[PDB]
RNA sequence: UUUUCGGAACUGAGGCCAUGAUUAAGAGGGACGGCCGGGGGCAUUCGUAUUGCGCCGCUAGAGGUGAAAUUCUUGGACCGGCGCAAGACGGACCAGAGCGAAAGCAUUUGCCAAGAAUGUUUUCAUUAAUCAAGAACGAAAGUCGGAGGUUCGAAGACGAUCAGAUACCGUCGUAGUUCCGACCAUAAACGAUGCCGACUGGCGAUGCGGCGGCGUUAUUCCCAUGACCCGCCGGGCAGCUUCCGGGAAACCAAAGUCUUUGGGUUCCGGGGGGAGUAUGGUUGCAAAGCUGAAACUUAAAGGAAUUGACGGAAGGGCACCACC
RNA sequence: GCUGCAGUUAAAAAGCUCGUAGUUGGAUCUUGUGGAGGGUUCCCCGCCCCUUGCCUCUCGGCGCCGGCCCGAAGCGUUUACUUUGAAAAAAU
């Protein structure tokens, strides 16, 4: 279930058994790489990149036509972002909450919701820092939020 | 159940049980020792004292009788207890301002029967038992 | 249950009408389709639940309107599986 | 969650047997569950079973008879030392004439009657009768 | 003197490695799409009523109760008509419906940020569950400082009722009720039912999303779409049904899967009183909150259910020892 | 009350949520054949690639006819667990 909501749901994607499908695909491994690199230039990030490939081209997943994935492809260039998009999107969000709180100070509901998203940063960070994908000196703060968002 | 059953949860079990044992009624008298301190006995089976004065106690309802007790102060703690006299007419075999030997009732701190406030009885009046006085195996030495 | 259940082998398509992860072997129920709308003669391939506008490079350049479900088509033309 | 896979499996087969079902569906498959059910089949408490394959964790389907009565899990997994064995074997079995507490040893997974003949203790898993 | 051997360190380029990446959870996180809701904050619109005031008209009583009275009244009340002001408040629509972590939340429109469910052949690759310490929110009443003050109203003053009546009832009325800024942490804060996970009957509805369809209807004949009809898949509030099983019973598809006793984990209980008292600590401006004994006393206290009796309870029926 | 208790109404779930320690934590990385001991396949040597993983060797024995073969020497990433030894005063 959800980590700070009561709900219990399902919407999880389900892949097929066969992974060599649909067997007519235009383009092959090398071609897919240059197709990806173009997209990352334009400001797209690995989740967006795979969508824009899957929807309008014969690719189902880049996992099923190469031995890599979207992130590893970007990493081989050195064109991968400096911190996970996951971590970024939490930090990106929490600044807007803090803005609304400065503009309106009687919004106790907002004050509550910030505590949830705040704690969710720290938990996520405690995955990364043990896996050495961040500096072990790095810590989340009000100040670091300001600098990383702008 | 409703409790942890890990293989490394020895501490959380052995500290919990050591705490919830204090709520037990029996344990809480035994281990605080306030029982002993409050008792007119030191925790000895008997005790010895000197008679102060005869009294009579009127029994709790529905029974009506006069139960012919004594009141005695003790040697070994200098404090006073109201003590039953058993059998019939053994009030007469007790004479004031002599020593006696007391003993608990047989219900360990709680009044027995229809008589209230009396948790003690009497066994010897002058090294001669109430049994032997009553039966006639011995006689009061005057 | 009637206690006559067969779980070794699936039901003809009453197995294939349940939620997609309660099937004996999981599968998506989404599919692709090879579309060629009038005036831009090229075999475009599009996902059924596209989520986004799909373009063509000819005179036509609009093909979908995003929907939560299957996206609406701007002109009702072309459906393929295709293949698998 | 599902912190004990074996514990969730057996409760299904317990519930199912009571109703009288002779086909069930158990998930997720694990190799540990396979060798468990192998021992339970040899003695003859259950019949042949089919492992459906996915690319996730599998699912299993079983053919069973009314012969089974109760298979349990023991959590956490205690050690046994072949004199502790007898103390166990009293508690989990209704009789001295039947029932098999199961366990795992360095000589593999087996029943207790067999483990005593290998002369090796190990970690206990469950039981049945 | 010199190599060799041996030991060690550091530097380049090249052969040889199926030359190296487990799967992607009916675990979680994150992106994306279309929606949804009395969810929250700020701003703004509106309605009627109530009280008071101004103006106009009509004349003798008006309020109120079981019955009365206090009280109001020819400068005319009450009532009718017309206009004005203030503060409060969103009826009927509004339901075994929705949203919210809980406390809670219903006039319009705009703005600000937020969230669930569903859809997904996208992304990450175990990032989880429950939780000492510690933290956020937390009705009503109350306290402090300002603003405001209709309505209702503890306190208080009267009028009745009653032997008495410091009460029920009637009239008047302060604190408060309202808002702004600080505190206070408690409730039958009740589903008197921890949270997370798995398995095990039936049926019909209802709210939200998605999917399919012979049918009708609304507009340009349409398509796009809405309304209704029929069925399916998720997750949500509930109901009905019974020899699943449980329970002391009442009852409960969970309070089930339990002497055939062991899925994960926190909090908490040990006869009734003495007592949430004594005492010290800690928190608070105050009011008080949290933590929290013992001496001594007693053989019952309590739960569910059944039979009686009783009722200034309800429904039938009867008598000149009851009435008319 | 670990084995082995209870928490709707009998005594009893913090108002509610967050959260560090603690506790607990998904799947995933090997099976068949002759001889020997026991059945009619199945549980000390070996074989398909592996089989107590290797070498490197050199010093002190065993061999066979200078030359060659195989025991002892480093060890298989670490623990728990389990099994065997050593080691333990008497009295009880």
């Amino acid at each position: 279930g959800r980590m700070h909501a009561p709900g219990k749901g399902l919407s999880q994607s389900a892949l097929p058994y066969r992974r060599s499908v649909p067997t007519w695909l235009k383009l092959t491994s090398d071609d897919v790489k240059e197709q990806i690199y173009k997209l990352a230039k334009k400001g797209l990030t690995p989740s967006q990149i795979g969508v824009i490939l899957r929807d309008s081209h014969g690719v189902a997943q880049v996992r099923f036509v190469t031995g890599n994935k979207i992130l590893r492809i970007l990493k081989s260039k050195g064109l991968a972002p400096d911190l996970p998009e996951d971590l970024y999107h939490l930090i990106k969000k929490a600044v807007a909450v803090r803005k609304h709180l400065e503009r309106n100070r009687k919004d106790k509901d907002a004050k509550f919701r910030l505590i949830l998203i705040e704690s969710r940063i720290h938990r996520l960070a405690r995955y990364y820092k043990t896996k050495r994908v961040l500096p072990p000196n790095w810590k989340y703060e009000s100040s670091t939020a300001s600098a990383l968002v702008a | 159940m409703g409790k942890c059953r890990g293989l490394r949860t020895a501490r959380k079990l052995r500290s919990h049980r050591r705490d919830q044992k204090w709520h037990d009624k029996q344990y809480k008298k035994a281990h605080l020792g306030t029982a002993l301190k409050a008792n007119p006995f030191g925790g000895a089976s008997h005790a010895k004292g000197i008679v102060l004065e005869k009294v009579g106690v009127e029994a709790k309802q529905p029974n009506s009788a006069i139960r012919k007790c004594v009141r005695v102060q003790l040697i070994k703690n200098g404090k006073k207890i109201t003590a039953f006299v058993p059998n019939d007419g053994c009030l007469n075999f007790i004479e004031e301002n002599d020593e006696v030997l007391v003993a608990g009732f047989g219900r360990k701190g709680h009044a027995v029967g229809d008589i209230p406030g009396v948790r003690f009885k009497v066994v010897k009046v002058a090294n001669v038992s109430l049994l032997a006085l009553y039966k006639g195996k011995k006689e009061r030495p005057r | 249950m009637p206690l006559a259940k067969d779980l070794l082998h699936p039901s003809p398509e009453e197995e294939k009408r349940k939620h997609k992860k309660k099937r004996l072997v999981q599968s998506p129920n989404s599919y692709f389709m090879d579309v060629k709308c009038p005036g831009c003669y090229k075999i475009t391939t599009v996902f059924s639940h596209a989520q986004t506008v799909v373009l063509c490079v000819g005179c036509s350049t609009v093909l979908c309107q995003p929907t939560g479900g299957k996206a609406r088509l701007t002109e009702g033309c072309s459906f393929r599986r295709k293949q698998h | 969650v599902r912190m004990n896979v074996l514990a969730d499996a057996l409760k299904s087969i317990n519930n199912a047997e009571k109703r009288g079902k002779r086909q069930v569906l158990i998930r997720p498959c694990s190799k540990v569950i396979v060798r468990f059910l192998t021992v339970m089949m040899k003695h003859g408490y259950i019949g042949e079973f089919e492992i459906i394959d996915d690319h996730r964790a599998g699912k299993i389907v079983v053919n069973l008879t009314g012969r089974l009565n109760k298979c349990g899990v023991i959590s956490p997994r205690f050690d046994v030392q072949l004199k502790d064995l007898e103390k166990w074997q009293n508690n989990l079995l209704p009789s001295r004439q039947f029932g098999f507490i199961v366990l795992t040893t360095s000589a593999g997974i087996m029943d207790h009657e067999e483990a005593r003949r290998k002369h090796t203790g190990g970690k206990i898993l469950g039981f049945f009768f």
